[PDB]
RNA sequence: GCGAAGCUACCAUCUGUGGGAUUAUGACUGAACGCCUCUAAGUCAGAAUCCCGCCCAGGCGGAACGAUACGGCAGCGCCGCGGAGCCUCGGUUGGCCUCGGAUAGCCGGUCCCCCGCGGGGUCCGGUGCGGAGUGCCCUUCGUCCUGGGAAACGGGGCGCGGCCGGAGAGGCGGCCGCCCCCUCGCCCGUCACGCACGCCGUUCGUGGGGAACCUGGCGCUAAACCAUUCGUAGACGACCUGCU
RNA sequence: CGUUCAUAGCGACGUCGCUUUUUGAUCCUUCGAUGUCGGCUCUUCCUAUCAUUGUGAAGCAGAAUUCACCAAGCGUUGGAU
RNA sequence: ACCGAACGCCGGGUUAAGGCGCCCGAUGCCGACGCUCAUCAGACCCCAGAAAAGGUGUUGGUUGAUAUAGACAGCAGGACGGUGGCCAUGGAAGUCGGAAUCCGCUAAGGAGUGUGUAACAACUCACCUGCCGAAUCAACUAGCCCUGAAAAUGGAUGGCGCU
């Protein structure tokens, strides 16, 4: 049926500054700015308190199917909310048998190149998505970093390389080889 | 004397319904900015659906058979076609009254153009459901020239955005002018609120 | 980013029905689609009304949501909607509308050439503004 | 009941209108696209086909059995002589296509340009352009053609240069010049055009367009063979010779219900005299048509820095039904289509 | 026997292409289901599939340009404006334009800031079943005489010259210098207009579109086809050519 | 059944459906006639996919091979009787 | 061959059966209440197409439970001893299988749900606590939709189309 109201708070904290035009949110703070239009998803979105400390969302007489929808706004929310204040970084190691994985960055993070896996010529090139950061860490053998804002960006571009080795005519419950997604955590812990 | 339509945000068989019987009432009916034509149900359905008309076709002379049209402009022709009695002389004669163009031309872009809320999306669809623009319907099918009309409207648009910003001062004018007269226009403004008007 | 709200105390207009174009206080919600509606100085009884032919305005008053005509009638006579609607601009519109209709061929006449001589007027202030706008940015 | 052992097709489905060609020079279909980045330069140019030769070279490229070996080629001799600029045209994008919007000749036009406005030079009176002509010695006409270029400047997407050929300097009978669009591509529309006005009335040779080792497109009209049979036409199989009503003919057109005759069916008609496009053919040589500093000097067609002979492209008594290659040429790798004395793009 | 030319053979030789949407599939974020999940909203990769680019034909489809009947009679096109007379009809004021959202939007100065007088952002203020309203706006649709009041230096001579803008399928509009004339729009006093004696196709866009006669000024001088020839072509037609 | 393990691949005892590419069943059209089988040639179409492209599952370690999906674009030969 | 209805030539009115987006006359009602997303939607006796089975896709109903004596999923300690109990010797200290089938510590392990063994060993499920604190779980059943569901010329709710 119909429900009459699903509302749900999201309490900013002050280090945050949201503002929003219609169902276009802004988030802007340490890391920079992030932009959602909330657009054809069809929700109120309040923002109250002095100085916005909350930033409220309702849905109005919608069975399952949209009520299904706040706490994914809600989480979208935190997740931009944790990219601005915190960041994303991405750990992912690459696990081979035999042939070492040749990793390398290009201009900054942009272009990777991936080398000798599976023994094959044929290098792998990858493109990042704008605003994700790759890099190969420190105290650790074979293993890249990607660091972001946008989690959308940041686990998009890790499932490119992660895709990108995949082991081909082969049982892949033998051949475990490629670089896999270890670690999810923040650039920043505070 | 002539209708000017506009397709953005239109509905498909909403608008050629209406079309139709306006044009078989003896009426010249413009419909402009066909790309802008909306399809309810997603892009997918509606492509299949357009990709199995294209299967549809004259297995011995598919030049003598059935013409696909790829124009958003034609496909609104082609959906009016099959509301008019075509094979009639009145349908012939309202075929003709027709005229049906992609983007809007210069004969029609400086012209008042109609909305029909009637067969509006906003009006007439769940917000939602889903829908697929024609425009990129049949871009996507085979038509060649979205990105040059794309182009041409945003020349038009920047022209309509100075000629409304002149309008907008020519309004201001207006407005301060009376203004200005207020104050000897007391028995001309008076006798058109007690008849019910500017109130 | 609502501002109108179906709220008990809530004042509508009806927009078509048999009680067309009256005002309506929301004593009750009943489902969905369908209010309970009092009247109590705009001679319309108490009565199931849907939401379809009712548009809200942005008047509230108190009363609980079971009155028996009484209380509301008292709430209405307090709040003075009768007056406050009056001085709503968009019942002077209403109004201006039922003039324009009520408007008989003489009087359409007076207002013809009062529309004629005030666009006259305001064209020549209207020309004078142009012709002073250029001097200025001259 | 089906087919009991499946074969492949007998010719194919996209060329067949095989109509005889409404056009008898090759016309450019597609022109490359343009970036604002490259100088501007012309993208065709038109030449005659003179004839066939070998063409003996040193293979270099590693991994072939071939390698550092000597091959011969067959390659086709294009006599290619500078072509005149007479005149440009704009193109502006519509949603309807692509439109002209202004074409500009130029003051001065030979007669053998000329030549093409007439159907019968002989009875003409010779008065094509007379009238715009005189366009171009005033000050009203000019600063009209100015505005006009103007307005091409600011309007026009697509720019192509009208450009004929010299019957003046070639050995065949006919003398009207053939007049073709090429499309400028290169930088912006206000460079191209001012480039063009600047090539107006002047001379385009070939390495200006073309150069060295260069994998270009051949466009032109096949050397018509007349009203031919299907098994001269779609190369099907001949029927044995117990056969009464002939045999080499199409036995079975289709089935019953319909298969009646459609366009896949083979039948006899026009072979020959198609408009084809053949893509990918090796530019070998641009030659060096006969210049004088003192005498002839025929030693720089086809002495290379391994020959050093005194050897002209032109045979031993000239290329067969063709004429004596006098101009500048060019030498193509493969057989190129058309007959002799045949126009090429 | 040998064999020119021409046709001909995977029996010799040359050449044969790139993107977009995505299917299956694998995924990202993330609910429903305070946990998880390719899916419900959204997003990515994705192929002999599909579609287009390449190539072939070019619409009872258009476009730009050139020349347009000087002869031994003639005939055309632009301009200002006069005449009946035939044919075919539709009509009965026009609207000369923002984009845009639908769980929002319209209008201001911009005290504040940025960018190339304008645009954009922040704050504030007025309406929002839209009165800066297509439920809307614009023009009066009897005439002229004379003699007052409110308002106005406005209009006209297809007004003459200049400044321009408009190309998607432009075909129109604005602004200045100069000669002459008029009292037009709203109220009032003053009469007169075949007042055709009740009777229907009134009014007009319209100097409507096509053809035949006529008032003048300027500008002009041909092209196609048949006959001849060619063979890059060909059943005949048709096609490529040459000929003071 | 499969070393254990119903379902990787199979699957009894039962049961539900599709096709007119086989034979049956009927006689509705044709007996003032619709030329009756094969083979040769040639074109198009279907997928109930043998191979090729992209994939998922194996009692897939590699090679080889089975099951299944999108999919008819391109192929499916030369012969003795 | 179905429904309505039987027929001289016409005018006005009213209907039957069917319909009222356009073809095509009429819902251009400010129609009422819900259901439905279909990558094979569905669209009216005969009639021109579909089954068994399955789906937390979604909407209801029937039955039985527990939640302050402090649920459900979510991080977390464990499956011991009479007992290699008992037929199976070819091996059952839970283990291919079958008659058996309870006590003790007790907070708690069923003579056991799997991973797996010539046998073992080992990993690991009833119950509760530390953390979040109010509606949740399980089985049937009826709607609409989906899978099941594959044919040959291009193909038909009549078409356009329709959410
Ligand atoms: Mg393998
Ligand atoms: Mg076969
Ligand atoms: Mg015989
Ligand atoms: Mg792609
Ligand atoms: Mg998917
Ligand atoms: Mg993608
Ligand atoms: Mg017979
Ligand atoms: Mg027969
Ligand atoms: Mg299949
Ligand atoms: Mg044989
Ligand atoms: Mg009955």
């Amino acid at each position: 049926m119909k429900t009459i109201l699903s509302n749900q708070t999201v309490d900013i904290p002050e280090n945050v500054d949201i503002s929003l035009k219609g169902r276009t949110v802004i988030v802007k703070g340490p890391r920079g700015t992030l932009r959602r239009d909330f657009n054809h998803i069809n929700v109120e979105l309040s923002l109250l308190g002095k100085k916005k400390k909350r930033l409220r969302v309702d849905k109005w007489w919608g069975n399952r199917k949209e009520l299904a929808t706040v706490r994914t706004i809600c989480s979208h929310v935190q997740n931009m909310i944790k990219g601005v204040t915190l960041g994303f970084r991405y750990k992912m190691r690459s696990v081979y048998a035999h042939f070492p994985i040749n990793v390398v960055i290009q201009e900054n993070g942009s272009l990777v190149e991936i080398r000798n896996f599976l023994g094959e010529k044929y290098i792998r090139r990858v493109r990042m998505r704008p605003g994700v950061a790759c890099s190969v860490s420190q105290a650790q053998k074979d293993e890249l970093v990607l660091e972001g804002n946008d989690i959308e960006l940041v686990s998009n571009s890790a499932a490119l390389i992660q895709q990108a080795t995949t082991v081909k005519n082969k049982d892949i419950r033998k051949f475990l080889d490629g670089i896999y997604v270890s670690e999810k955590g923040t650039v920043q812990q505070a | 004397q002539v209708l000017v339509l506009d397709g953005r945000g239109h509905l498909l068989g909403r608008l050629a319904a209406i079309v139709a019987k306006q044009v078989l009432l003896g009426r010249k009916v413009v419909v402009v900015r066909c790309e802008g034509i909306n399809i309810s149900g997603n892009f997918y359905r509606n492509k299949l659906k357009y990709l199995a008309f294209l299967r549809k076709r004259m297995n011995t002379n598919p030049s003598r058979g059935p013409y696909h049209f790829r124009a958003p402009s034609r496909i609104f022709w082609r959906t009016v076609r099959g509301m008019l009695p075509h094979k009639t002389k009145r349908g012939q004669a309202a075929l003709d009254r027709l005229k049906v163009f992609d983007g809007i031309p210069p004969p029609y872009d400086k012209k008042k153009r109609m909305v029909v809320p009637a067969a509006l999306k906003v009006v007439r669809l769940k917000p939602t459901r889903k829908f697929a623009y024609l425009g990129r319907l049949a871009h996507e099918v085979g038509w060649k020239y979205q990105a040059v009309t794309a182009t041409l409207e945003e020349k038009r648009k920047e022209k309509a955005k100075i000629h409304y910003r002149k309008k907008k001062q020519l309004m201001r004018l207006r407005k301060q002018a009376e203004k200005n007269v207020e104050k000897k226009i007391d028995r001309f403004t008076e006798v058109l609120k007690t008849h019910g008007f500017l109130v | 980013v609502f501002r109108r709200f179906v709220e008990v105390g809530r004042v509508a207009y009806v927009s078509f029905g048999p009680h067309a174009g009256k005002l309506v206080a929301i004593v009750d919600v009943i489902d969905q689609n369908r209010a309970l509606v009092d009247g109590p100085c705009t001679r319309v009884r108490r009565q199931a009304m849907p939401f379809k032919c009712m548009q809200l305005t942005d008047f509230i008053l108190k009363f609980p949501h079971s009155a028996r005509q009484k209380y509301v009638r008292k709430a209405w006579e307090k709040a003075d909607i009768n007056t406050k609607w009056a001085a709503t601009r968009w019942a002077k519109k209403i109004e201006a509308r039922e003039r324009k209709a009520k408007m008989t061929d003489f009087d359409r006449y007076k207002v013809m050439k009062a529309k004629k001589m005030r666009n006259r007027i305001i064209k020549n202030e209207v020309k004078k503004l142009q012709r002073a706008a250029l001097l200025k940015a001259s | 009941s089906h087919r009991k052992f499946s074969a492949p097709r007998h010719g194919s489905l996209g060329f067949l209108p095989r109509k005889r060609s409404s056009r008898h020079r090759g016309k450019v279909k597609s022109f490359p696209k343009d970036d604002p980045s490259k100088p501007v330069h012309l993208t065709a140019f038109l030449g005659y086909k003179a004839g066939m030769t070998h063409i003996v070279r040193e293979v270099d490229r590693p991994g072939s059995k071939v390698n550092k070996k000597e091959v011969v080629e067959a390659v086709t001799i294009v006599e290619t002589p500078p072509m005149v600029v007479v005149g440009i045209v704009g193109y502006v994008e519509t949603p309807r296509g692509l439109r002209t919007f202004k074409t500009v000749f130029a003051e001065h036009i030979s007669d053998e340009c000329k030549r093409r406005f007439y159907k019968n030079w002989h009875k003409s009176k010779k008065k094509a352009f007379t009238k715009y002509c005189k366009k171009w010695q005033d000050d009203a006409g000019k600063r009209q053609l100015d505005k006009d270029f103007s307005s091409m400047k600011k309007y026009c997407q697509v720019i192509r240069v009208l450009a004929h050929t010299q019957m003046r300097l070639l050995p065949l009978r006919q003398k009207k010049a053939h007049l073709m669009e090429i499309q400028v591509n290169g930088g912006t529309v206000a460079e191209k055009l001012d480039w063009a006005r600047e090539r107006l009335e002047q001379q385009v040779p070939v390495s200006q367009v073309f150069g060295q080792d260069e994998m270009i497109d051949v466009i032109g009209v096949t050397k018509g063979k007349g009203y031919k049979g299907v098994t001269s036409r779609w190369h099907t199989k001949k029927l044995p010779r117990k056969t009464h009503r002939g045999l080499r003919k199409v036995a079975c057109i289709g089935a019953w219900h319909p298969a009646r005759v459609a366009f896949s069916v083979a039948r006899a008609g026009q072979k020959g005299y198609h408009h084809r496009t053949e893509i990918n053919k090796k530019i070998y040589k641009i030659g060096q048509g006969y210049l004088i500093k003192d005498g002839k000097l025929i030693k720089n067609n086809a002495s290379t820095d391994y020959d050093l002979s005194d050897k002209s492209i032109n045979p031993l008594g000239g290329f067969v039904h063709y004429g004596e290659v006098t101009n500048d040429f060019v030498m193509l790798k493969g057989c190129v289509v058309g007959t002799k004395k045949r126009v090429l793009t």
